[PDB]
């Protein structure tokens, strides 16, 4: 997984 | 629904650093504007990119931790809001 998509899961909770 | 913020000065600083351009904020900005600042200065591990390494960044200095994972959402959101006041 990239960062910018696990940054969205975090800011999507 | 929304949270209004107000970042204390070293947040303050880094927002602004990544475009941001007011006192205060909603916790979407705050959350969008470190994301970006994280991903515009490629702090995370190349490899393992839920890894952040952030000893030699303001953004250690911020948080007070060398390093820290995506994954640990409480722990991030702990870290965010030691560095604000809500309302
Ligand atoms: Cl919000
Ligand atoms: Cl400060
Ligand atoms: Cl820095
Ligand atoms: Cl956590
Ligand atoms: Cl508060």
């Amino acid at each position: 997984q990239t960062f910018x998509n696990l940054w969205r899961l975090l800011l999507q909770n | 629904q929304e949270t209004l913020v107000r970042p204390k000065p070293l947040l303050l600083k880094l927002l602004k650093s990544v475009g941001a351009q007011k006192d205060t904020y909603t916790m979407k900005e705050v959350l969008f504007y470190l994301g970006q600042y994280i991903m515009t200065k490629r702090l995370y591990d190349e490899k393992q990119q839920h890894i952040v390494y952030c000893s030699n960044d303001l953004l250690g200095d911020l948080f007070g931790v060398p390093s820290f994972s995506v994954k640990e959402h409480r722990k991030i959101y702990t870290m965010i809001y030691r560095n604000l006041v809500v309302v």
